[PDB]
């Protein structure tokens, strides 16, 4: 049994979250803000990522010298990322070490410089960062498979933004932009490892006492999309391996079926060839692909946001003519969800994630991350007990309802990159979503 | 983390407040005490398959009921068997251990069909890093044999069943297991070995064939995969200083986006390449290294001319700024890996296996500057430098040239 | 049948005293009457080999003991058609009738059938 | 060989009494002068290409309507070119070298489908020898770059259809060209070349680009198809004392199913190894080299002990039987290289576009006793050995060990 | 017809001054009536490409001319399907249509016919 998430609140509402762990010696603090690429427009999309960049670019006291200079003394890092809906900005330092990491990251929120002149130096640091994505290919799938599933939302738009918009993003947008969303309502302040959680309380109340409240403070982690089955191909034969995404719409953070849903993903499951055990797994559709080598890996997905999800699923495979194999039997597992799931496969997808929901938390930044994504999706920490009562109210029935009204006969956004020749067209996919025989 | 013995094996706990409990099985058997190349990352990949008791394809299968997982790994003093599973399960945990060691059948088909074909995948996805292959490069021309035994199975030299079954036949024994619980009750571990380790043989301690020999020279990997230079020192009495210096040196950024304030990192400025000072310590041998990793040979020349100058430098004088700078990321660095599961594991184990006493991360010690220009200066005046080169090496610095 | 079930069935037959003081003497006779050692073939060359189960069993075989079968399914071939018997040392002595075969082809089945037990495996 | 000039082209021939004569064509375009590595393999497979007076195929039809035949290799110091044919043919082979340097269309096509590919066989042929690649290795080590420069295209440095038609702009020019001519009248070649290679670029002479630089050091070639070790010495001041030297030691014997009388070959008793001494003279530095080549690494490592023994030996005392069977030796490996078509072009070759006068045979300088063996003591004595060890290169020796 | 007999052919047009100037303008509006610009083809996309000549010209474009030549085709296979014809900057300019691929097709088929009349020399 884990220790109590401790959770206070200041004035202007900022939350403070902490997890004391007494057997560790680190600390990770930091700041998960409920805000992200989604709160831009068209024309100042990539601003949220932009910021994050000057971020770390000097403030009004330290340069951006003396910022490199002030964390290399305290010894621990800082780290940042920004997504659609979420940013954090945390830093993992040493026990004693926790009031300066407290101090740099209350000044480079609060008090940034965004200086005309890093402006425009980072402006050519981004336009690279857009041809260099290019080579990580899990990233290039996920984020086309985004932009054509919201097609033409706002989660559908990627975190980087268009080339135009790092050309003429200015430090009037980038300031709007922090104000209007870094705001103390939407903002937790998190500590795990070696913190006590009424000294973080204390440096809360020193250094992001003066945060703007939002005029209209809605709970944490509040949001309508409309998702269009569609297809991405970016063929390339010269690629090797091909990589195929393919999700339907699927679960907010606060849905009913948010527990259904992963149990349906863990029924499916993981599979990788260059794991020793990956040959053993109980899942089917890990015994047809490694009994047949039909892919080098196959991961399951189950992404939520505020307001909606992608459950899915991603491929990579060399095996370049049987790829229609490797979409028909996953595709065929999926239908298996609506006709033919028992209390077998569901009673040992919930054995295998009442572990796992616990498993993943095994670091001080870990922690810090599980407490941060909870308190800006759901507004509080659910206990394991109330995780292990949820996953036990899910039965075989559940999965077969809510795989009969979200994946059965339902359209897909599929995206293939590589040596795609073998993916057939939309139809031919789509129609493996159903089966004649039931 | 509590030292004690259960029936000839030394077994060490730390009770904790969490659900999650990890078991990890340390063998003196690592790459420096390979009998043939590779036997070690051979026999790591031998881990779970199939025992007497229970097949490899039965144990995945109810590994999954418990949603327990299961890491390995080698390195040139241990393999490290893992698992991570909750705290009621240990049990199960022990036992499957106990049969991994007494009761695995070595079956040429596993071997064939299972076992080489994942150890090869292993390494490959290791070398698609081209600064990996420069350290391990580094190693070999370093120390020749034992600690310049490779880690990993290589296609040149093919391990056998007969091999493995050898190999086996020593480290699987009292003397050369130790078990770390994090988060186990250390009372409760100590009855579950007790009654399930004591059939076990008692054996022998593994030993390295030969003693730790230094040498100095190049190599010169050609890959057409990235470009990487490492230039080690070889380390003839390993101190402690030596993190220090490594992390004072640095390389790596502590922010987002920044080059960093190391004078390795500064080095990179203008180039689109990375450096990281690492020092290797191996009881009786150490390696200080500094590995140059990019995209343009001419870069990593430039930057590697630069690495050597800021070596000498701080041989010269570091302040005292800097030598608290070096306190501060050295201590964190020890915390940080006495956290790290698998790192954790593999030093208790060194001091179960050994005798050499953990430096706990509140003990580390505070070198003076004077300490380390010092420990700079005797590397900066090495009899023995190694480069080894990986990528386009008829474009990357030569040791002579450094 | 799967050669599992005829193995245990052997197993049974040959632990009773009584039932194999009386199947063994047959088993015997059967044998030397069924003439397989007469083309030179020992009696595991004659398991049908076209299914993945056994195909995986002889890609297991020591190299040598598959260059030995190669060797003796042509070698009886080509006693078959010409229509002639072994002679001399191409005969299979009784001690020559090893069960090479076997031990891989229970560990084939072996891992199979667990695979078919643990698919339809309950949590209770 | 009358040395001669033909419109600014260095013609030499020598007739003869046969009805078979050989013309080559000698170009100062070694992989010593490459720009880029194995570019000077990839001109030599680009003769007899598309030229715009005559395709290839045309060309290879009519060459056998002739009965003619076509050799071409590459050394660090030239590109060799030669045809034999009937003497009376002459005019036809000049003819077909002026369209070779004057009109070759390099075409991409060509360099794809029939020249890389022809490079890379002809490579994996050589190397299937370990012996070969460990001399090249040796080099490598040794030189660093010009002589040190592959002298074959590899995989790992592709040539590109830019950088050969820029070393063909340099190479093929009257400045870097020389025509021999065995068994040709020589007033009726002059008359030949004159008309024909008048409109031949003048051009510059091809340089090494830097000076030749002499390195120390060890390679290691890791093959699974056997096994070899060269030990090389370089040499900053070569002298001809280093042939008679060479043939001294020896390593092959001289008669079937023999060992030999040889230093070296005697250290191959009891053992299936081979051992051969070569000296290479490239002008400014030599290379004084011992391949040993076998099938068990114990046993060329056995081998390699007394081959560094023999040659200390030699620097201590040769008796004058020894010395004068070293002249012997000598004087006929240097009759047997001008005789044979492909090494006697390169001589006068570099006679004609270097200068050095070649030594006949009937010249060849004795070295007393006192002469050999100060030599051999300079060797044994060298600040800077390399070492090339080829195949299991675990179980070979290193250069420290020697 | 080979593509070397329809180059030739147009070069002896071209030389006579009274052919050029009658067959010049009848081929330019041959051109435009012919409409294979309209789906943004080049003149050369449209040669049969299914005899091991052009299989090998194909072989030896630049991979940038492969790479465009892959996507006009596909576009134009889109209007076709569609019914719609190229507008704006799909549509082919006179002067986009180049002869990108007639330089390898004349050498491949160069080397084809040299070789089919060395195969039938006579020593004289």
């Amino acid at each position: 049994v884990s220790p109590k998430t401790r959770t206070s609140n200041l004035k202007n509402g900022l939350t403070i979250a902490s997890e004391s762990n007494p057997l560790v010696q680190t600390a990770t603090v930091g700041v998960w803000i409920d805000a992200g690429s989604r709160n831009e427009n068209a024309y100042n999309n990539g601003t949220a990522h932009f910021f994050e960049h000057l971020a770390f670019k000097g403030t009004d006291k330290r340069s951006q010298h003396q910022l490199e200079l002030d964390i290399e003394n305290m010894g621990g890092h800082l780290n940042a990322y920004t997504s659609r809906e979420s940013t954090v900005y945390y830093a993992k330092s040493f026990k004693d070490d926790v009031p300066k990491s407290v101090e740099i990251l209350a000044d480079i929120l609060q008090h940034s410089k965004l200086a005309e002149s890093a402006i425009d130096r980072e402006r050519e640091v981004i336009t690279r960062e857009l041809e260099e994505v290019n080579k990580q290919y899990e990233e290039v799938v996920f984020d086309h498979l985004h932009a054509t599933a919201f097609m033409n939302q706002p989660l559908g738009r990627t975190i980087l933004g268009p080339r135009e918009n790092i050309q003429t993003i200015t430090n009037t947008e980038l300031r709007k932009f922090i104000t209007e969303n870094y705001t103390a309502d939407r903002m937790v302040l998190v500590g795990a490892g070696a913190v006590d959680h009424d000294a973080l309380v204390e440096l809360a109340e020193k250094y992001f006492s003066h945060l703007p409240s939002s005029q209209s403070p809605v709970p944490l982690g509040t949001p309508i999309p409309n998702f269009v089955g569609s297809e991405v191909r970016l063929r390339d034969d010269t690629m090797p391996v091909a990589h195929i995404a393919i999700a339907v719409e699927g679960v907010s953070w606060t849905s009913e079926d948010y527990y259904t849903a992963l149990v349906a993903q863990a029924i499916i499951g993981n599979y990788d060839r260059a794991v020793g055990t990956s040959r053993h797994q109980g899942s089917r559709l890990s015994n047809i692909v490694s009994e047949n080598n039909l892919a080098n890996s196959f991961q399951s997905f189950s992404t939520s946001y505020s307001d909606t999800g992608l459950w899915g699923i991603y491929l990579t495979s060399e095996n370049t003519t049987q790829i229609d194999d490797l979409v028909h039997f996953t595709l065929k597992e999926w239908n298996r969800l609506s006709t033919s799931v028992s209390n077998l496969q569901v009673e040992r997808a919930k054995s295998q994630l009442k572990a796992g929901l616990l498993l993943s938390l095994d670091g001080t930044t870990y922690v810090a991350e599980d407490i941060g994504r909870q308190l800006t999706t759901l507004g509080r920490r659910v206990t394991p007990a109330e995780v292990e009562a949820k996953l036990e109210a899910v039965t075989e029935h559940d999965v077969r309802a809510w795989a009969q009204k979200t994946l059965y006969d339902k359209d897909i956004a599929l995206v293939g990159l590589g040596p795609i020749e073998g993916l057939y067209d939309y139809n031919r996919i789509r129609n493996d979503m159903s089966m004649m025989r039931w | 983390f509590s030292t004690a013995e259960a029936a000839g094996v030394k077994v060490a706990a730390q009770d904790g407040q969490s659900p999650i409990s990890d078991l990890s099985v340390v063998l003196r058997g690592g790459s420096r005490y390979a009998t043939v190349p590779g036997v070690s990352h051979i026999l790591e990949k031998f881990a779970f398959q199939n025992t007497v008791p229970k097949s490899a394809l039965r144990f995945v299968r109810e590994l999954e009921l418990f949603g327990g997982k299961l890491y390995t790994h080698t390195t040139r003093e241990h393999i490290v068997l893992r698992t991570q599973f909750l705290k009621q399960d240990l049990p199960y945990f022990v036992d499957a251990f106990a049969n991994v060691l007494k009761e695995t059948k070595f079956q040429q088909f596993e071997l064939t069909e299972r076992v080489a074909p994942v150890a090869e995948l292993d390494l490959l996805k290791r070398e698609s890093d081209p600064a990996f292959t420069a350290l391990e490069a580094a190693h070999e021309v370093a120390f020749r044999t034992g600690l310049g035994n490779s880690v990993y199975a290589q296609g040149y030299s093919p391990v056998t069943l007969e091999d493995v079954k050898e190999f086996a036949r020593q480290v699987y024994a009292k003397q050369n297991v130790a078990v770390v619980g994090n988060n186990v009750v250390p009372a409760d571990l100590q009855q579950l070995v007790g009654t399930a380790f004591a059939d076990l043989q008692e054996g022998s301690k593994v030993t390295q064939a030969g003693t730790t020999t230094l040498h100095g020279g190049e190599a010169r990997v050609r890959t057409s995969t990235g470009n990487a230079l490492t230039i080690a020192l070889p380390i003839a009495e390993p101190k402690p200083v030596y993190h220090a210096l490594a992390s004072f040196l640095g390389g790596p950024a502590s922010m987002p986006w920044s080059v960093g304030a190391s004078p390795l990192a500064q080095a990179t400025v203008g180039t689109h390449t990375s450096v990281k000072a690492t020092y290797h310590n191996y009881g009786d041998a150490g390696l200080f290294a500094i590995t140059i990793k990019g995209d343009s040979p001419a870069e990593i020349s430039q930057v590697a001319h630069k690495a050597v100058q800021a070596l000498k430098d701080t041989g010269a004088e570091v302040t005292e700024e800097q030598a608290a700078r070096a306190y501060a990321k050295s201590k964190f660095a020890a915390a940080e890996a006495f956290e790290n599961p698998d790192s954790s594991a593999s030093v208790i184990g060194m001091e179960l296996l050994s005798g050499v006493s953990r430096i706990a991360p509140e003990n580390v010690q505070k070198f003076t500057p004077a300490e380390l220009s010092e420990a700079a200066a005797q590397l900066s005046a090495s009899a023995k430098p190694v480069v080894a080169a990986v990528g386009q090496v008829h474009a990357l610095p030569f040791a002579d040239e450094l | 049948a799967s050669i599992t079930s005829v193995v245990k069935t052997s197993e049974l037959i040959l632990k009773s005293p009584l039932l194999s003081k009386i199947v063994v003497p047959l088993a015997k006779t059967y044998v030397k009457f069924s003439g397989y050692r007469q083309l030179g073939f020992k009696m595991n060359d004659l398991i049908i080999e076209e299914t993945p189960n056994m195909q995986l069993a002889l890609r297991r075989l020591p190299p040598t003991e598959s260059y030995d079968r190669v060797y003796r399914l042509i070698r009886a071939t080509q006693f078959s058609l010409s229509h002639k018997l072994a002679t001399g040392n191409d005969i299979t002595k009784p001690e020559e009738d090893d069960h090479y075969l076997i031990p891989y082809i229970l560990d084939v089945e072996a891992e199979a059938f667990e695979k078919d037990a643990l698919d339809n495996l309950e949590v209770v």
